[PDB]
């Protein structure tokens, strides 16, 4: 019973692991297109 | 007592023959001023990059050309410039001297001496923006630059003529490498063959002024500031001083790599020479990109970066090594100027705060540091010794999980974390301790010949440290074949086994055992 | 008189004035000149942008250090010409078409524009075709597409360079083809140990090689791909012969548009890139194809920022690619030469209606014994082998037989060990592979399936080590 | 102006200097309140494009000559709780000993809430 | 700002006030669309420098 229930428990951390990285990649680019945003806007205010 | 009407009459022959004819010149006025970015109306003739002269011996870089005005970027004393002030023309790009003169000194990111110990005797000048060497005037990279540091020496070994970026987050030791990596060439400085000197360049880029003074008198206490040159732009320059700086100590050094020397060269926080680009770029108001970066800044670090090469026989011979240095933030290798310097350089060296609090020290992660020359990089000894080393801590890794479980692991699996376990107390290093190549190889060799099986994980550091010296004061043949051989021939091997048996029977553990098969 | 001159310089973007008459095409190239003795060249400027008022916005492909405003700007009247021909084969090239080895070679060539359009509709082929290479890893698990396009995520010290004189040797045998190496942001020391590599290979007379090197302004590194792509439409279409076009790091082609379209003042789009990252990927990558009986088969390296397969960049390139080859270091270090990951390489033509029904049943069934092996390879590793059952045993033992036989003697070993490389119809690696899951070869000792060829290769090694049946 | 009086105290009284700033980072900050009105495009994070080098400007006057000594002790905000934002991430530059306190350490009542894996000293 | 001059009046007199502002969020956001609408160079989230 610890074996197989390890087994499941391992499957899913690899899937939340999985998830998890999904939505931080997702965050990362959301953060950089955001701050792109902001410093254009600065500029393009400026000129 | 000081030579005195030497003084006078120094001055004297300076004024007597003071010639300076009336010559006709380009002459631009400054229409603004501020932040440490001047506009000049005028100049018809300037062209990019050009040094200009403010009143005051103020000087200033002609960055921005358009139909109006000529952007410059002012290289210190901002403060005295006004509106209206008259801007005379050089005709002359940024250059700075060049020579031997300039071993133990700390200068300017101009040439300009700020430690106070006289003028710099300059052979010749030397423009900044000369180019790289072709593509064809190269060569394959093949004699070791060594650091000194086991793991860098082992794992990642670099090259003459090889790019190796030392990256990590702040406090991680970065410097620390840097610095023992000039300190490890004391003695082929020593040996005076210009075969095998090694000149070194320590640029400073953006430092607290007494963080340089404690590099300098890092470097001076190990003896190695006869070969090294500063150059320094302290965190209280301009702008434009961190944004040249790099150049200038690469100008430098070109030089000698030309002149068929070999030269090591840190540009320690290439990060903060990006940071005053995308000041200078940005007061210059060029169009900003991802995280305000003008857009030539990728440029900015390759064009640096790849002038440090490994020249041909027809050339000369000479190298260039450069040693960047990123300092990441919460280990985002994944941030711009990361990236862009890690695409650049021949292999990285990721320093971790993590492991430099369990006591790994240098905190080099070896999982992911690299080197894309590898073991052409070495020489025989290690690449014998240290060929088992990587796979080795790879099976370690992968195992530290089943260290409360090594009852019920396979024999080879226990086997496996045991040598592990002794591998990276094997690595581990104290600070401006740097040792010889000879030295390196025994050491590897106690790791992987198994010769550590025996001695407790807590016992490491000090068996091998006591047993070099034990064969630095008895059995100095073997290290001495090593060295003048570069390989370790089985009978050297043999020798060195039966040190190593009769120094175990010597030696005493901690916990009062034995260290003895 | 019909010339213009230099009025803005920012860096490498550089305004010119020309007379009312005499404006540039977009994309054309300028000459101007630099005579500060110390940096004394000669920029090529691009055209870009059209400013009015006569005025035109040019991306320099040399850095603009020591030019000044008002001198004067001579028009060529096309865009960027590289030298096209045979002659370009053996010989080192940059973005702009100047031999690098051999100075003032291929100036009497025929030179063709670099900017060009894809073939017509009419002329695409409507049906997808398999390229047969002769390795069996590639021909059976990984096939790869003729006129398609690979991607390659062989990292350092993992035999890319070795796969990649591989790849030229069979083209150039068994296609009686060419090859093109573009190096995109190309380091230069690694250009000059490929230059080196490919001359003691004896690989250089079949190939010619197109560097725009890191140290260069974004221009070039933006140009270079469309140089060697000319190159490989010439050999494509007017000699009639398949071309091998080799993209190393596409990625700094497409970071090189990104810098190039910051330094223009266009707004960034998401994450960064510029807002015509897909349209600039898509005029790159239509080109390589296949066309009227002859092709242009490309291998691309390809970087992914922060491993994000979702990032703008590898997101828009692999819109484009057709199989995907990843060379492994676990798989070098077995001594198992391609040293091509079996599982976690793909292809999108490993389907029934291409290869056909037994090519995908054997492919199928070896990568599932492969996946199982992998399965059991960590409790083999930390509990031992024989903790195992014996039907797992007969699994592993078959699953090594099948994972060793993968390898290949590749024709870049020639040059090391003096023996021919070899050349399997897929039709007998399929035989093969068959013969080795139904357990036919069971017996035979492991080292006999290292770096051989055909059945005929294995039962030979099989009778110098003491065993048949 | 404070470091002004600590300067003259330094160069030519020259006993022994103490000198305390409650946030430096309030520098930094109105130095960025006012930027864009001076007509400067923005940095990363909407922080003036001559961050570092005013911050150098400053930080290298907070120091102790060969054989005058100003003992400097600063307080640096750090904005959200984010050690990567630009302005402590440049003061972390400028300092020989720097102990930093934790939200995750001052949440579980340990005071000072020094977090002592990131806190460092030459 | 209004309710603070009231409160300051009695602050002064000697006696002891409370001024509670409810949502100074929305205050925020009021001056960011002020300083907006009047074309002044934004900065984070558009907020104004100030
Ligand atoms: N091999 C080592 N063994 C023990 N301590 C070390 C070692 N290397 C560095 N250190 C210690 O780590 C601290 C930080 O080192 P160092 O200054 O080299 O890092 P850094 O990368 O320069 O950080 P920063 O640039 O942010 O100051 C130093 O005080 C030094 O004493
Ligand atoms: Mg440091």
């Amino acid at each position: 019973s610890r074996q197989r229930a390890m087994k499941s428990a391992t499957d899913n951390a690899d899937d939340l692991i999985k998830a998890l990285t999904l939505m931080a990649n997702r965050e990362r680019q959301a953060q950089i297109t955001q701050e792109i945003s902001e410093i254009v806007g600065g500029a393009n205010a400026l000129a | 007592t000081i030579p005195a009407d030497d003084i006078q009459s120094a001055i004297e022959e300076y004024v007597s023959s003071f010639t300076a004819d009336t010559s006709r010149e380009e002459v631009g006025t400054v229409v603004d001023a501020g932040d440490g970015i001047a506009h000049v109306e005028g100049l018809p003739s300037v062209m990019t990059q050009e040094l200009l002269e403010f009143p005051g011996g103020i000087l200033g870089v002609a960055l921005n050309l358009d139909e109006h005005s000529v952007g410059a970027v002012i290289l210190g004393d901002f403060e005295n410039i006004e509106e209206g002030q008259q801007v005379k023309r050089t005709g002359e790009v940024l250059s700075v001297p060049v020579g031997d003169g300039f071993l133990g000194r700390v200068v300017n990111p101009l040439g300009q001496p700020i430690d106070g110990r006289g003028d710099v005797d300059s052979d010749t000048r030397r423009a900044l923006e000369l180019q790289a060497p072709s593509v064809v005037h190269r060569q394959g990279v093949k004699e070791p630059l060594q650091t000194g540091i086991k793991a860098i020496d082992a794992m990642t070994p670099i090259g003459r003529g090889q790019r190796q970026l030392i990256i990590g987050d702040r406090k991680t030791g970065k410097t620390a490498v840097c610095v023992d990596t000039i300190l490890n060439q004391r003695q082929n400085w020593e040996s005076g063959d210009p075969k095998k000197q090694v000149r070194c360049v320590y640029v400073a880029i953006g430092q607290k002024g007494t963080t340089i003074a404690a590099v300098r008198r890092t470097l001076e206490e190990g003896g190695a500031m006869d070969y090294t040159t500063i150059v320094a732009a302290a965190a209280s320059e301009s702008a434009g001083f961190k944004w040249l700086a790099p150049y200038t100590g690469s100008a430098i050094a070109q030089h000698w790599m030309y002149e068929g020397k070999h030269v090591l060269i840190i540009f320690d926080d290439l990060t903060k020479q990006a940071e005053a680009y995308r000041a200078i770029s940005l007061l210059l108001r060029r169009p900003p990109g991802r995280e305000a970066y003008p857009g030539d800044v990728f440029y900015l670090h390759s064009r640096l970066l790849e002038r440090c090469a490994k020249l041909s026989d027809d050339l000369g011979g000479g190298s260039l090594t450069g040693l960047p240095i990123i300092e990441t933030k919460a280990n985002d290798i994944s941030a711009y100027i990361p990236t862009n310097v890690i695409s650049i350089t021949d292999g990285q060296c990721f320093l971790e705060t993590d492991l430099f609090n369990q006591g790994v020290r240098p905190a080099i992660n070896v999982g992911v540091s690299v080197s894309r020359v590898g073991g052409a990089a070495q020489i025989k000894a290690m690449k014998e010794v240290a060929g088992s080393l990587r796979l080795d801590l790879s099976q370690y890794r992968e195992l530290e999980a089943f260290a409360a479980f090594a009852s019920d692991l396979d024999a080879a699996s226990k086997a496996q974390l045991e040598r592990g376990a002794r591998l990276v107390e094997l690595l581990k290093q104290p600070q401006s301790q740097p040792m010889p190549v000879e030295e390196q190889v025994v050491s590897i060799f106690l790791g992987t010949g198994g010769h550590l099986d025996s001695v407790p994980v807590e016992d490491v550091r000090r068996f091998e440290t006591e047993l070099l010296d034990h064969m630095r004061a008895s059995e100095e043949e073997i290290l001495t074949e090593i060295r003048d051989s570069q390989k370790l021939t089985e009978e050297a091997a043999d020798k060195l086994t039966e040190v190593i048996k009769n120094f175990k029977k010597g030696f005493a553990a901690t916990g009062g055992g034995s260290v003895v098969p | 008189d019909t010339s213009g001159r230099v009025v803005r310089v920012t860096g490498p973007v550089v305004d010119v004035e020309f007379p009312r008459g005499s404006i540039p095409e977009l994309f054309n190239a300028l000459h101007a000149e630099i005579t500060f003795e110390s940096l004394a060249k000669t920029l090529t400027l691009e055209v870009a942008q059209h400013l009015g008022d006569n005025l035109v916005r040019t991306i320099s492909l040399q850095p603009t250090d020591g030019l000044v405003r008002g001198v004067e700007v001579i028009d060529t009247g096309r865009s960027i010409s590289v030298p096209v021909g045979e002659g370009v084969k053996g010989h080192v090239f940059n973005a702009l078409g100047d031999c690098l080895d051999e100075p003032g070679y291929g100036e009497k060539f025929e030179h063709w524009s670099i900017h060009r359009k894809p073939p017509a509709f009419e002329e695409l082929e409507p049906r997808t075709e398999m390229l047969e290479t002769g390795l069996k890893v590639v021909d059976l698990l990984t096939p790869y597409v003729r006129g398609g396009k690979i991607a390659l995520f062989g990292g350092a010290g993992v035999g890319k360079t070795v796969l990649i004189q591989e790849m030229i040797n069979r083209i150039a045998r068994n296609f009686g083809g060419t090859s093109v190496f573009a190096g995109v942001g190309e380091r230069t020391r690694e250009g000059n140990d490929l230059w080196v590599e490919l001359a003691e290979a004896n690989v250089l007379k079949d190939t010619a090689l197109v560097f725009g090197q890191m140290d260069e302004p974004p221009g070039t590194r933006m140009r270079v791909a469309l140089s060697a792509l000319t190159m490989a439409e010439w050999f494509r279409d007017e000699q009639g012969q398949d071309v091998l076009l080799f993209i190393d790091n596409i990625f700094r082609f497409t970071q090189a548009g990104s810098e190039v379209s910051t330094l223009l003042g266009r707004m960034p789009s998401a994450v960064g890139y510029q807002p015509t990252l897909a349209d600039e990927m898509g005029e790159l990558q239509e080109r390589i194809t296949s066309t009227r009986g002859r092709s242009i088969t490309s291998m691309q390296a390809v970087y992914v920022p922060a491993d994000d397969y979702t990032d703008p960049a590898p997101a828009t390139t692999f819109a484009h690619l057709d199989a995907t080859t990843e060379l492994s270091r676990a798989v070098f270090s077995k001594g198992i030469f391609p040293a091509v990951d079996p599982l976690a390489s793909s292809s999108t033509i490993l389907d029934p209606s291409v290869v056909g029904d037994e090519h995908y049943r054997v492919a199928q069934e070896v990568i599932r014994i492969l996946q199982r092996y992998k399965d059991l390879q960590d409790i083999i590793a930390i509990l031992g082998i024989d903790e195992l059952s014996e039907e797992d045993k007969q699994l592993v033992n078959r699953a090594r037989r099948i994972e060793r036989f993968l390898s290949q003697n590749m024709m870049a070993a020639e040059q090391f060990t003096g023996q021919p490389g070899s050349t399997v119809p897929v039709k007998e690696t399929i035989e093969a592979f068959d013969r080795l899951c139904k357990g036919d070869f069971d017996h035979v000792p492991e080292q006999a399936f290292f770096l051989i060829g055909g059945l005929d290769d294995l039962a030979k090694k099989a009778e110098s080590l003491g065993a048949k049946l």
